């Protein structure tokens, strides 16, 4: 579905909103999984010392 | 030259019993500092209505 209607101009416009915010929520996807790093540096950095 | 047994136990004394004042600060200063944050419920959310 995603696919046939990617760039086609069809879609009823209640599901255009609901797909265009999915799609703006990717950037928050990337800074959301980078907490893993933070974490890992803070504690050999700050909390050992190292 | 005469030298007087009692004003050498002094200087000897003093020499070496400053070395002792310093073993003893050596016992209180043994950690490094760890910084601190606070807390805030930093999942709290407002409806976009």
């Amino acid at each position: 579905f995603l696919a046939a209607y990617d760039q086609s101009g069809k879609l009823t416009p209640h599901l255009t909103l609901f797909v265009s915010f999915l799609k703006l929520l990717e950037t928050s996807k990337k800074r959301f999984n980078q907490l893993t790093k933070r974490h890992l540096d803070f504690y050999y950095q700050e909390i050992l010392h190292l | 030259i005469n030298l007087n047994p009692v004003r050498v136990d002094n200087h000897k004394s003093k020499i070496l019993a400053s070395r002792l004042e310093n073993d003893l600060k050596a016992k209180d200063d043994l950690e490094p500092a760890i910084p601190q944050g606070t807390f805030a419920d930093w999942g709290e959310y407002s409806s976009i209505q």
